[PDB]
DNA sequence: ACGGAACGCCTGCTCTGAACCTGTGCC
DNA sequence: GGCACAGGTTCAGAGCAGGCGTTCCGT
């Protein structure tokens, strides 16, 4: 969270020479939160998955604030690598929302502390990417589906 | 009482677990039997004993007993004595030295009487607490402390007491026992029994308050928090005043210490307290001399404002301190040149306020008077002199001096016979004196011709206004009370000139037929304002001599055209220009409108068909009304005489609101039949334009007086105010039955306002306003009319009525499934529609202008729940009444959630209205989570739940739940640096509402482990989205992009 | 012409006097010609100068006009001595439109001739400036409001200081706005410690003045925990104290006695220290503040044992700094008291009384490298 | 051994009024 | 076809609450 936090946003005015590799150590550091994510499953245990959630949505507030500015002006310079990136924070969101559901079945009131101000930083961050396909001039390009309930395992629930 | 002397004295030793049962346990024993005079040595020992710790546990049963002593005492004068204040205040005195002993002891009691929230007071004030207050106040440590409690104490108290006013759920709900702002008046009148000590503290209270919430920007969020807060402390100056003596001779040095000081934000309240203060008691005034004396100083560097109720105030003393006056005389004719603008309107001001005072013993007219009646007289002389040096000045300075003329005539008539030769002077100095020459009027004298600029230097019109008020005035009082009346006839000989040569005069002589551009069109703009004033007081003076001749009638006519052909021209030169306040007196407007409209005499009749045979005088004379009433609106002064009179202008008043109302009952609209070029500004569009704006003006300036008023337009005020509104009713109901391809939508909005202007007045429990519901329950469901605004007027004044007769959920309930009904649905597979509910609804008005509304009175009816639910909490921190109040809410809450849950399906437009649907659904769910906080202090106490919040959590899970997210998701799906701005604030509430839902998730579960009930069961898992992008759309905005 | 006559004409003291007597005699017609032809003497000669810059400065004219002298002026203003100054900027303040403040406060701050300038009539002009200042800044609230945004942009002159001070003193409205920028400025530290000690050298008989208004001032700054602050809080205390006369020092002993009496922990402190170093500044002062120690003896409560270990020092060392009858009455009294606490058994006065009834054995036993009778008195308490 | 609760400071929310401009309706 | 009218949008400022921070106690 330090690391990604200190990084500064890179202008619209300044070169490419500077926005690419911005762009590859924020697909670096996304895809090593994914695998550090994708550990959650092997040890389900109150404290770890308790300091997840809380740092979880701090990592997706600093993501929010610093990287979607860099996005904005750089989406159509690097449009396929920003889609790469973005469908990797996809798959990411996906385990935070398998991790909120899971949180909040198993009535717990310390798990459940930290679990509304992290689906609003996610949501915040879902209409920031409408933003940002806006910014560009193509809301129209952006959509919604409904992502179904599965649990720490991969498999869904009623 | 030996017994517990002894007992006490033995219990000196230090004890803890025992000592604080016998302590307390005796404090009540004695609170329910001891003698009143035994009550202050038992006093003393309980505190004294209870300086050993437990001081708490003491103090809030002390405090309790004498509050239940004060309320038996108001149910008691609702035995008596002077004596039961008395030994309170011999008990306060020794309490406030404990707490000057012991510090920690105030510290928790000013922390255990803090208000933590709106509800956590719950009255824990009274007339003893806040004597306490005022005493810790005394004491310097606490001061601040205390002052801001009690400042956010009355804040607060003000704030319920307008919501409690502003909705009668809440007056069926709760109890009307709220009440501080009373509770220091209360004490105030206590504090007649010699308690001294606490006068301190009113002083300080009263001058923060002031000071504090004062107007600032010469406030719909603080109405009632501030502006009557403050009135509360002008109040409380004013009480204190009239009470104690010895703080009379302080308070007005701290008044005056800001007065003169904080020149540049208003003062305007400060001023009213210190004109009701000197009013009432005078001769402490002249106890601070040097304090005026020094005030009298900077009089060069004051508002005006502020100088003409300081020297209203201070005349009192100008009537014995003849050096005073002197040296205010001095000072006063050393400012007449000083170079700034506002000093010298401030000094000629003070000049015409004190000569008006100061009575000539003389011959003087009665009233509405030293005994050296010649000093007076040399005094006003000399005075009048000065004025004669004044008069030759910029234009503002003239202008102010034949304002305040006719009022200096009217409180002192001697020198009127100065006064208008002075005026004639000025009248010489432009009225030429041959009858062939054409002008009375020479416009290069007239304006400031200067360098680089033009301005005016003197006013003719209102020099020519001016005179003819004071010759009216003589000839109306002084010759019937009755070698120099000559001039008198000369001036009506003068005017009459002035009447014939304009009569004959043309655009010729005036280079006439010219804006900013240039400074030739600015001279030539200033004199077209100059001859239409001048032409409009000669229409006033012809009128006031004539008594009625067809030859004077035909000079008013021409002279009325050639006013009329003038203002044309500058209104076709301007297409700020045109607004210019007319000269036309309040007396002379109500005259003319009467005389118009109601006249019988047949010798009237002959020139009044010549009179009214043209219709623009028709029109003018109810302009001119219009601009008088528009400016009447924002102050009680007007631009006419008698602007400081209430009672004469109220009183005025009521002649032009009867004839204009007898004028729009008796005439239809088909009498008109006019062209449709002024169809539009037809007199009966124009006399509903001043019903609408005078019966907005009534109720708000002239409050007591409303039965007289009323009693005077055509019992109790309902019944009067029943026949008015009935009329109105029956032409609102004549004008919606008319063609349905087109009405008159100006009137129809303008008697709607008129109905929800005089509506208010009605008492809310008498049968009309049950048959005014009903009347607006048939039109709204009945009429369906294409207009927004007619509509949105309609349903604001269906919700203020409805609000006041009962809550309006049932109502919310009812249009919601007629606005689901006329709009649509989300999904596309369900088909509604009741189309019976409420016909005004409409397809072109429902989803932008209805909406809105519906979603505003939606959010007034959730402030009205949180503030109760709020006060819930802070009686559940105080300590079963509250199971109905419980009940009411939940009901609420249902009806509400059905409303949401039959709106939510609908397919709004993509805008503001969306942006309001998802606020106001945060702050749904925000209360919701708020009710289910409530509910985890009380069941973890009780371990059990009841049966209702069960069926509402439920109902809300399967109704709106889901469908929240499935509308999200429509929301988002339903597609289209400044725009940057836009889209981030078009970011935030759809986060919102998940937050708040997620919330509400997160405090059910809290409240299910603290209760054993699996409420989650009831609502379904949180459905969540993820975004995607379409690569098609991407690859063709691209490509032609590029 | 007749005017203009007796200006040619007459000698230095008659065309003073009636320049003087200009506004009087004027009526409202000739304010235009009368300034444009005394702007031409302005232009013509130099000595009769200043009255005819205050008489324009009283006289009625346009800012058009009045930007002319105003350019001509500005020049001289850096080379004029302080008798003619406060004159001219009573023009200066008096004559400037709503959009020019900014411009003309920095213009004027940066020419300020009291650097080099600063006998009797040079304080008494001094106070003539700062009554005129007074009077221009009371009232003129776009200037009062331009010269702390002038300042703020410029972010150390102690004239400067001397005003912001008594614009703290007079408008009510900027006390809390005011009180954030003097925070502000002395936590950048842009305010040094030695232009405290210059302004009050130079201006110690202004600022009596306002001396409340910086008694307040330094008691709003003591609440603020910032050592920066804390230690400027006491500067301006020693200050105020060792400069002025015995009002104010008693005025600031009656407030420090207050805070002393509020018990948090950090005012106390800074209290604490400020009324030792006042006590060894000037003990004669001190000598008769006598009710304010016996106030600070009587609430031995709030005041915790730490502070009680150094509180009785600055006592006991104004006590025994010079023996005289002072010193007699105010020993004996605290003498007795902190006996009969130590008389009474409780375990809290013991400890109160013990606690200062050593410290002050060991301060009156004290001394540089004492006759017989203060051994044996020493010896027998 | 661990957490929430309590309460002082602070950011950043919320309203508020005004200026500003396009869009509308009409001549 | 363009003016005068109006409501919308935008804004900067005033004012304040919860939630962080820290500590203590219950869990």
């Amino acid at each position: 969270e330090k690391t990604v936090k200190k990084i500064e946003p890179g202008t619209a005015a300044d070169s490419q020479q500077i926005h690419e590799e911005k762009l590859l150590y924020w697909n670096m550091a996304v895809r090593d939160f994914s695998i550090l994510i994708n550990l959650i499953k092997v040890f389900d245990s109150h404290p770890v998955l308790h300091v997840c959630l809380k740092y979880g949505r701090l990592f997706v507030e600093a993501f929010l604030k610093q990287c979607m500015p860099l996005l904005d002006f750089s989406f159509r310079k690097h449009r396929e690598d920003v889609l790469s990136l973005l469908e990797t924070f996809q798959l990411d969101t996906r385990l935070l929302h398998h991790l909120c559901g899971h949180s909040k079945i198993h009535q717990d009131t310390r798990l459940t502390q930290h679990v509304p101000l992290l689906k609003k930083t996610l949501e915040l961050l879902v209409c920031r990417v409408k933003a940002m396909l806006t910014l560009n001039n193509c809301r129209e390009a952006f959509w919604l589906g409904n992502l179904k309930n599965r649990d720490l395992q991969g498999e869904e629930i009623k | 009482q030996y017994v517990i002397q002894l007992t006490s004295m033995f219990k000196d030793v230090p004890l803890t677990a025992e000592e604080v049962e016998f302590v307390v346990e005796k404090a009540l024993s004695m609170f329910s039997k001891m003698n009143l005079q035994e009550i202050p040595p038992l006093v003393y020992q309980l505190l004294v004993l209870s300086s050993k710790g437990s001081r708490k546990s003491v103090l809030e049963g002390i405090i309790a007993f004498f509050s239940a002593l004060d309320k038996q005492h108001n149910e008691e004068q609702s035995v008596p004595s002077g004596e039961l204040r008395h030994v309170e205040g011999t008990i306060i005195l020794h309490i406030v030295f404990a707490i000057k002993l012991d510090y920690e002891l105030g510290r928790e009691l000013v922390k255990h009487l803090k208000v933590g929230q709106q509800g956590d007071s719950n009255n824990n004030l009274s007339p003893f607490s806040i004597a306490l207050l005022l005493s810790v106040t005394r004491i310097q440590r606490f001061q601040d402390q205390v002052l801001d409690l009690l400042k956010t104490s009355v804040v607060k108290s003000f704030k319920d007491l307008q919501l409690l006013q502003g909705s009668k759920f809440l007056q069926n709900l709760v109890p009307h026992r709220s009440y501080v702002s009373t509770m220091i008046l209360e004490v105030v009148k206590n504090s007649v029994h010699s308690w001294d000590h606490v006068t301190q503290g009113l002083v300080e209270l009263g001058f923060i308050l002031m000071d504090s919430y004062g107007p600032k920007k010469v406030p719909s969020l603080s109405r009632m928090p501030n502006q009557h807060a403050c009135k509360l402390g002008a109040n409380i100056l004013l009480e204190t005043f009239k009470i104690h003596e010895m703080i009379r001779q302080e308070i007005l040095e701290q008044v005056l210490n800001r007065v003169v000081t904080r020149a540049s934000s208003p003062i305007s309240h400060f001023l009213d307290l210190l004109s009701n203060i000197v009013m009432y008691a005078p001769l402490v005034l002249q106890s601070c001399s040097s304090k005026v004396t020094e005030a009298f100083d900077y009089l060069s560097f004051l508002p005006l404002q502020t100088v003409q109720r300081l020297l209203k105030a201070v005349q009192p003393l100008l009537k014995v301190s003849m050096s005073m006056r002197d040296c205010l005389i001095l000072v006063l004719r050393k400012a007449m040149f000083a170079n700034q603008l506002d000093a010298r309107k401030s000094a000629v001001a003070g000049f015409l306020l004190l000569l008006k005072n100061f009575k000539v013993l003389g011959s003087l007219s009665s009233s509405q008077s030293h005994y050296n009646s010649v000093a007076n007289e040399t005094f006003c002389l000399e005075i009048m002199d000065s004025l004669r040096r004044c008069l030759s000045q910029q234009a503002d300075v003239r202008l102010m001096l034949y304002e305040g003329f006719y009022d200096v005539l009217r409180r002192n008539s001697q020198l009127a016979n100065s006064v208008m030769q002075t005026l004639l002077s000025q009248l010489k100095q432009f009225y030429e004196p041959k009858p062939d020459l054409l002008p009375p009027l020479k416009l290069e004298a007239c304006i400031l011709t200067q360098g680089d600029k033009i301005s005016l230097q003197e006013p003719l019109d209102y020099l020519l206004c001016c005179i003819q008020h004071c010759l009216a005035w003589y000839k109306n009082t002084v010759i019937p009370l009755q070698e120099e009346e000559a001039f008198y006839e000369d001036l009506d000989d003068i005017l009459e000139s002035i009447t014939n040569r304009m009569i004959k005069s043309e655009l010729e002589d005036f280079e006439l037929d010219f804006s900013q551009s240039t400074s030739i069109g600015i001279k030539n703009n200033i004199c077209a304002f100059l001859v239409m004033g001048v032409c409009e007081v000669l229409i006033e003076y012809n009128f006031s001599i004539s008594s009625f001749s067809k030859n004077r009638f035909e000079d008013i006519l021409s002279l009325f055209m050639c006013y009329k052909k003038l203002s044309d021209i500058l209104n076709e030169k301007a297409g700020a220009n045109k607004t210019s306040d007319s000269l036309l007196s309040m007396k002379f407007v109500s005259s003319l409108l009467t005389a118009l409209f109601r006249d019988s005499i047949q010798s009237h009749q002959e020139s009044l068909s010549v009179l009214r045979s043209s219709n623009e005088f028709m029109r003018y004379a109810v302009n001119v009304a219009l601009q008088k009433v528009q400016q009447l609106k924002e102050t009680g002064h007007v631009s006419g005489p008698d602007g400081q009179n209430p009672e004469k202008i109220f009183q005025n008043l009521c002649d032009i609101t009867r004839v204009l109302l007898w004028r729009y009952t008796s005439i239809p609209t088909s009498v008109e039949e006019s062209g449709k070029k002024e169809k539009g500004k037809s007199i009966s569009l124009l006399c509903l334009e001043g019903l609408q704006k005078i019966f907005s003006a009534v109720q708000q300036f002239y409050q007591p007086k409303i039965q007289q008023f009323l009693r005077a337009l055509d019992v109790s005020v309902t019944q009067r105010t029943a026949f008015q509104i009935r009329q109105f009713q029956r032409s609102l109901l004549n004008l919606l039955s008319s063609q349905e391809e087109d009405f008159n939508s100006k009137e129809a909005l303008l008697l709607v306002t008129v109905l929800t202007s005089l509506s208010k007045l009605l008492e809310p429990s008498s049968p009309q306003f049950v048959q005014m519901l009903s009347w607006t329950s048939k039109i709204c469901k009945e009429n369906s009319r294409e207009d927004a605004l007619f509509c949105k007027s309609l349903m604001n004044l269906l919700f203020s009525l409805h609000v006041s007769y009962k809550s309006p959920v049932i109502l919310l309930r009812d249009l919601s499934q007629d606005i689901h009904g006329h709009l649509g649905d989300i999904d596309q597979d369900v088909e509604v529609e009741k189309t019976n509910h409420f016909a005004i609804v409409n397809l072109r008005t429902a989803a932008p202008t209805v909406c809105l509304l519906v979603l505003s009175q939606a959010e007034k009816v959730l402030e009205e729940v949180d503030w109760l639910i709020t006060k819930l909490k802070g009686q559940v921190s105080q300590e079963l009444p509250n199971q109905p109040v419980e009940k009411a809410i939940i009901m609420q809450l249902g009806t509400l959630l059905t409303f949401f849950h039959e709106l939510v399906q609908t397919a709004l437009p993509s805008g503001s209205c969306v942006d309001t649907l998802l606020k106001d659904l945060c702050k749904m769910y925000t209360t919701l989570t708020a009710l289910v906080r409530y509910y985890l202090q009380v069941c973890q106490s009780s371990g059990g739940i009841p049966k209702n919040m069960e069926k509402l959590v439920k109902l809300s899970g399967s109704h709106l739940t889901p469908l929240c997210y499935s509308f999200i998701s429509y929301v988002q799906n339903k597609s289209k640096a400044t725009a940057m701005a836009r889209v981030l604030r078009e970011t935030k509430p759809i986060p919102n509402l998940i937050f708040a839902i997620e919330q509400y998730e997160k405090f059910l579960i809290h409240l299910s482990k603290k209760s054993k009930v699996n409420l989650m069961q009831h609502m379904k898992l949180s459905t969540s989205r993820d975004f995607k992008i379409k690569g098609n759309i991407l690859d063709m905005v691209l490509r032609e992009d590029g | 012409t007749k005017i203009m006559q007796l200006i040619s004409i007459a000698p230095e003291n008659l065309q003073h006097d009636i320049i003087t007597s200009l506004p009087e005699i004027l009526g409202d017609s000739q304010h235009a010609d009368v300034g444009k032809e005394l702007s031409d003497l302005l232009i013509e000669n130099t000595s009769l100068t200043v009255p005819i810059l205050d008489v324009l400065s009283s006289l009625r004219l346009d800012p058009n006009f009045l930007l002319k002298v105003r350019q001509l002026v500005m020049d001289k203003l850096s080379s004029i001595r302080l008798e003619d100054l406060p004159v001219i900027i009573k023009f200066i303040l008096h004559s400037v439109t709503a959009m020019d403040t900014l411009e003309v406060i920095s213009e004027l701050r940066e020419k300020l001739d009291l650097q080099h300038c600063v006998e009797s009539s040079g304080q008494s002009c001094i106070i003539l400036l700062f009554d005129v200042i007074k009077s221009a800044i009371r009232y003129e609230k776009t200037i009062s409001e331009a010269w702390i945004k002038a300042i703020e942009n410029t972010a150390h002159k102690v004239f400067d200081l001397v005003m912001l001070f008594i614009i703290y003193s007079t408008n009510t409205q900027t006390k809390k706005y005011i009180d954030r920028v003097l925070r502000n400025k002395i936590r950048s530290g842009c305010i040094q410690e030695q232009l405290l000690q210059s302004t009050f050298s130079v201006h110690y008989l202004v600022l009596k003045d306002m001396c409340s208004s910086i008694l307040s001032l330094a008691q709003s700054l003591l609440h603020s925990l910032d050592q920066s602050i804390i230690s400027f809080g006491s500067l301006l205390y020693k200050y105020a104290f060792k400069f002025f006369d015995t009002y104010c020092q008693q005025e600031v002993v009656g407030a420090l006695v207050t805070h002393i009496c509020s018990g948090n922990e950090a005012e106390v402190d800074t209290a604490l220290d400020v009324l030792l170093e006042l006590v060894v500044l000037n003990p004669s002062a001190m000598m008769m503040n006598a009710v304010f120690v016996k106030g600070i003896l009587d609430y031995l409560d709030n005041i915790s044992p730490q502070q009680i270990r150094k509180l009785f020092y600055v006592l006991s060392t104004l006590a025994f700094s010079k023996q005289n009858e002072a010193s007699s009455h105010i020993q004996d009294d605290m003498h007795l008291v902190i006996r009969k606490q130590l008389s009474s058994t409780v375990f809290k006065y013991k400890l109160i009384g013990i606690i200062g009834a050593v410290t002050m054995a060991g301060i009156m036993a004290a001394d540089r490298s004492l006759s017989d009778e203060q051994c044996t008195q020493v010896t027998s308490l």
